């Protein structure tokens, strides 16, 4: 499973450029697609969403028209137009996977991504951006919503990602309970409807990087770092 | 020889017959008659899922009583969100006849076969997000009449020639065989614990066998015709059948005979599926009239009826839950009962 | 001159006592049969239930025309300019129905295989809305045409046309071309039946809408006749009288569901 | 040879069947019993639930 | 959120439409018959330890799947359930056979079957030239197996195949009459049967077979629309 972004590279506001990402090694037609870029020195913002079948399209608003997603299901790639830049657009883009059924993972792949040089919502608040730490003890991440997001139909929905340094997000636990495929039994959810915990029993040296929450009623969290 | 081993083996008959007649010091009935009647009955089709294009062979819910599978002869499994109706998966067969199909305990595998006897298991959970045939348990000389999963690795399927077997599936190979029926062996129903199993057959003769040993128990011969339908009572010492003769029997293990029987001589179609509701105390049946009975497993009276398909009932199921029952039909929709 | 209106009496008598309670009671019956079995119903099922409901009201409509209850009605003016306009979109959606079962019988029949993409239950429903739709139209339009610019010649021309011309020459072509194929069919390869269930449907199309309509273009051409006129009206809805009976239960597929109904319900 | 081998089958078939003990129909038709009555609290479709707990309607 | 779960079960609804626009436009035929005779040729013949054969074939663009059942165990009470409302059955006899009883016998339980009483049977008396050369070859007596064709004659209604001799014709059409006879019995109009005298390699028998399945589907729209 694969997806690599093409493009990116200089740009001055008074120009354009078309994001793209090639899929290998799944069935790109049944997955919804999500760009989401990593802003310098900031947390993830969720750009653009596009539904299997090209059936449903939304925006962030800061972009609502501004760019224009596009897909090819037979050639297995992902576009995103950007027709005026502006500086806010610096960012890295991830083209992310997501299927949307019973007990399905959404976010659960994220591409390499590629950086772009330039020259109302469910606000997410973590309780701190950072806390030292050292493998082997237990610690407990944590956040708040705008509004609860306990659903009437019986399901929270919040999302926990951990961006090692260097590396794409990796979603650790979706839906709030249920850990991602291949999450070590280490991590583990909890959630009041509208306050969220994430604990990491015996922290590994691999679990070092930014710990982002995310609600799907979307909005991510600030990022919370374990500086080991 | 054959004579004398013939009547050798009529000797042991007569003395299982024996036995039988001394533990049947009494019936039933005569047990239950203080027990309240259960009344009338009334269940109404909350769900009706459609989208099926032929017959809808088969149906098995999931343990999470929500997500059901559901094999139709047009060659599809459809996974439908009961509880919005929504299509979760629409799995493309390979062979359009398809008997039976079966849904994993955990809920990453379903299975199916039919006319093609090859068992092919499904992994609904895999990377790619698409829905392949991890295996394609091939080995029978007839057509696949039913399989039922003991885990994510081990299934137990019946075939239409005489043999019923245990499969591994990461290897493919038949981990047991089981012999000693004559006709197709047509039904399974897999005890709670998962040590014992039950089979019903054309030769109208039902069998328990144990799946770590490999060899058949005990026998049943309550039905005058073959059976079509066959399932374990909840506390797993007792199993229901259904025959072409028109009536259920209810046999229990431990007193090795039949306990009770399920007739009313105006219905002449044969059965197609069997159920248990959670408690025990209802005993569903399908008939090859376009309505399902619901029967009182205690006290053998018709205590409400299912009439709602256009066609014959094929399969029949209550959710491990127990909140809901659901029933195919040859008209081509599921139709959910509460 | 009394035997004149004695004579249309007799006529409204034999009427009201053999093709009345036909019309009326296998109409309603035929509507509850299928209604009851709406899970059930093939798609000849959906236009005879709708051809049942226009001659349903047709037949309720000639009660109005039996013993001309015109003296009763007709004095009031928005009653009977919607009743009139109501009477006219129930015939055309029946003319309509015969001609489209005819067309629809030739497809099943002459082009069974091929033309399964187009047979379909959805079909079969959104043809039935479009020719209620183009009956209404067929009605509605020439009248309020009438009184913007102002019974009048060129609607009943079009009456005329729509109503006897164009549909009759469309039913007697499709059933042409079936007859066509079953007596193929029956000579390489009780279908008897079928050939002499075509043959008398159209018969009696023909004779129940011809008559109407040849007055209709006399009195194009040319209350000077009451009484013709009601014997033609009586035949119009002859044809609504006669309808269930040649199509639901003179045929066997629909006995076997009356059957059905009666045992089970 | 072969049949005669399939008859000894058979009958060591019917010796383990016979071999097997039994226990008084009573006393099962009492555990059936049991089980109902015990269980019964606990199955929807014997005693209509409220629309709030039936997760369909 | 489960919109988007609702957009993949109309994704899924459309796909099955989409199929099910192939599988009402095919017309699926069940082959039976005794392994003397030629079936397994005759779907060899077609021009374009498992069960159920598939073969597909074309006629007038219009197309067909005959199902040959292959692997099962010898009787047929059970599985011929599911070739229930099938376009027709094919059963193949060897007519040069006595196995002519066995396969009477066969035509009478599937004919009388309570599941196939509304399923036509497009009879095929195959293998016509060796029970010619049978017939000429005049040492198998075929009175001594049927009593009855020592007093048989052929009837008024009969048009010889050209370049005939008598004796074929009248033993084939005995053989036909031996197969009608059982089908009229039963067949209150819900069914016909279509007997044909064939070879295997008769590159009209599959034009025979489509004529067959129009008569067939001609009866079932008739019978559907009350003409009958």
């Amino acid at each position: 499973v694969q997806l690599v972004e093409s493009g990116g590279g200089l740009v001055q506001p008074g120009g354009s450029r078309k994001l793209s990402c090639s899929a290998s090694g799944f069935a790109f037609s049944s997955f919804g697609m999500h760009w989401v870029r990593q802003a310098p020195e900031k947390g993830l913002e969720w750009v653009a969403y596009i539904s299997s079948g090209s059936g449903t399209i939304y925006y962030a608003d800061t972009v609502k028209g501004r760019f224009t997603i596009s897909r090819d299901d037979p050639k297995n790639t992902l576009f995103l137009q950007m027709t005026s830049l502006r500086s806010e657009d610096t960012a890295m883009y991830y083209c992310v996977r997501s299927i949307y059924y019973y007990g399905s993972s959404p976010f659960d792949f994220w591409g390499q991504g590629t950086t772009l040089t330039v020259s109302s919502d469910i606000v997410m608040t973590q309780a701190t951006s950072s806390v030292p730490v050292t493998p082997g003890e237990s610690v407990s991440i944590s956040c708040r919503s705008s509004k609860s997001l306990l659903h009437s139909n019986g399901n929270t929905y919040l999302y926990w990602f951990l961006q090692r340094p260097g590396q794409s997000p990796q979603l650790l636990i979706y839906r709030m309970s249920n850990l991602a495929s291949g999450v070590p039994d280490r991590f583990s959810g909890s959630g009041s409807g509208t306050a969220f915990t994430l604990t990491i029993s015996r922290l590994e040296a691999e679990d070092v990087g930014v710990y982002y929450c995310m609600q799907h009623l979307l909005t991510f969290g600030a990022g919370t770092k374990l500086e080991l | 020889e054959l004579d004398q081993l013939r009547q050798e083996a009529e000797q042991l008959k007569n003395q299982i017959r024996d036995a039988r007649k001394a533990c049947a010091d009494a019936t039933l009935s005569q047990i239950t008659n203080n027990i309240d009647p259960v009344g009338r009955i009334q269940m109404r089709t909350r769900r009706t899922l459609r989208g099926h294009l032929a017959k809808i062979y088969a149906m098995h819910w999931g343990t999470d009583s929500r997500l059901l599978v559901s094999a139709s002869q047009d060659g599809k499994l459809i996974i439908w969100d009961s509880y919005t109706t929504n299509k979760v998966h629409a799995i493309p067969l390979r062979s359009s006849w398809v008997m039976t199909c079966a849904y994993a305990p955990s809920g990453n595998y379903v299975a199916c076969g039919g006319l093609d006897n090859i068992c092919s298991i499904y992994n609904l959970k895999t990377r790619e997000g698409n829905v392949r045939v991890s295996r394609e348990l091939a080995g029978h000389t007839g057509y696949l009449s039913c399989c039922r999963f003991l885990d994510d690795n081990q299934i137990v399927t019946s075939s239409g020639d005489t043999t019923c077997a245990l499969w591994d599936i990461e290897t493919g190979q038949q981990t047991t065989t089981f012999t000693g029926h004559t006709g197709d062996v047509m039904s399974l129903s897999l005890a709670p614990d998962t040590r014992l199993f039950v089979s019903g057959a054309c030769d109208a003769s039902a069998k328990l066998w144990d799946v770590r040993e490999g060899m058949c128990r005990q026998t049943f011969t309550g039905h005058e015709s073959d059976i079509n339908a066959i399932c374990f009572f909840p506390n797993g010492n007792a199993f229901a059948t259904g025959s072409d003769d028109a009536t259920c029997r209810l046999f229990d293990l431990r007193a090795d005979q039949e306990l009770m029987t399920y007739s009313h001589d105006n219905i002449i179609c044969g059965i197609t599926s069997v159920s248990f509701s959670k408690s025990g105390r209802l005993l569903l049946a399908g008939y090859d009239d376009f309505n399902c009975n619901v029967w009182d497993a205690l006290k053998a009276d018709r205590a409400g009826v299912l009439a709602g398909h256009d066609n014959r009932v094929s399969c029949l199921g209550v959710t491990d839950d127990g909140m809901a029952v659901a029933t195919g039909s040859w008209d081509s929709f599921l139709k959910i009962w509460n | 001159e009394h035997q004149q209106y004695v004579i249309g009496l007799f006529l409204s008598c034999l009427y009201t006592i053999f093709l009345f309670p036909i019309g009326f009671v296998g109409n309603i019956l035929i509507l509850v049969v299928n209604i009851s079995f709406r899970e059930k119903m093939t798609i000849p099922d959906l236009y005879f239930i709708n051809l049942a409901v226009a001659d349903l009201i047709l037949v309720a409509d000639s009660l109005i025309e039996v013993f001309n209850l015109h003296e009763r009605y007709y004095d009031i003016a928005v009653l009977c300019t919607f009743m009139s306009l109501f009477l006219q979109v129930n015939m055309y959606s029946s003319v309509f129905f015969l001609t489209w079962m005819s067309f629809d019988r030739y497809i099943a029949l002459a082009r069974a295989m091929r033309c399964s993409l187009f047979r379909t239950k959805h079909h079969a429903r959104l043809s039935c809305g479009l020719i209620w739709m183009a009956s209404v139209s067929a009605t509605l339009v020439p009248f309020t045409a009438v009184h913007l610019q102002h019974d009048v010649r060129e609607v009943q021309w079009l009456e005329v046309t729509l109503g006897f011309i164009v549909p009759f020459a469309i039913i007697g072509l499709c059933y042409s071309l079936i007859v066509r194929v079953l007596v193929r069919a029956h000579r390489h390869r009780r279908r008897q039946k079928a050939l002499r269930m075509i043959l008398a449907v159209v018969l009696v199309f023909f004779v129940c809408w011809l008559p109407e309509n040849v007055f209709i273009s006399v009195h194009l051409l040319q209350h000077a006749h009451p009484l013709t006129g009601h014997i033609v009206n009586l035949a119009a809805f002859s044809n609504s009288c006669l309808n269930p009976l040649i199509y639901s239960f003179l045929g066997e597929t629909f006995r076997d569901k009356l059957r059905l109904y009666i045992e089970q319900k | 040879t072969a049949s005669i081998a399939q008859a000894r089958k058979l009958v060591e078939q019917l010796k383990m069947e016979a071999n097997i003990d039994r226990i008084k129909v009573s006393k099962a038709a009492a555990d059936l019993m049991a089980y109902c009555e015990a269980h019964a609290k606990e199955d929807p479709l014997l005693t209509p639930v409220p629309a709030s707990e039936n997760p369909f309607r | 959120e489960d919109k988007a779960a609702v957009e993949r079960s109309k994704m899924i609804e459309k796909q099955l439409q989409k199929d099910k626009q192939v599988y009402r436009r095919t017309l699926r035929l069940l082959l039976l018959g005794a392994d003397n005779s030629g079936k397994s040729t005759i779907v060899k013949q077609m021009r374009i330890t498992s069960g159920i054969f598939e073969t597909k074939f074309q006629v007038d663009k219009v197309n067909f799947h005959m199902f040959d059942v292959g692997a099962q165990r010898d009787e047929r009470r059970k599985w011929i359930q599911c070739f229930n409302d099938v376009t027709a059955i094919i059963f193949v006899v060897d007519s040069s056979d006595n196995r002519l009883q066995e396969a009477l016998n066969d035509f009478d339980s599937i004919w009388n079957n309570r599941w196939l009483r509304t399923i036509s049977v497009i009879l095929f008396l195959n293998k016509q030239d060796l029970l010619a050369e049978k017939v000429l070859a005049g040492k198998s007596k075929i009175e001594d197996y049927f009593p009855e064709f020592a007093r048989y004659t052929t009837p008024e209604d009969a048009t010889p195949e050209p370049g005939e001799d008598p004796r074929v014709t009248r033993a084939k059409y005995f053989i036909r009459k031996e197969f009608v006879d059982i089908s009229t019995a039963s067949g209150d109009g819900r069914h016909i049967c279509y007997p044909h005298f064939t070879c295997a390699v008769d590159t009209e028998n599959a034009r025979r077979i489509f004529n067959d399945c129009k008569d067939i589907i001609l009866q079932m729209n008739l019978r559907e629309y009350n003409l009958v």
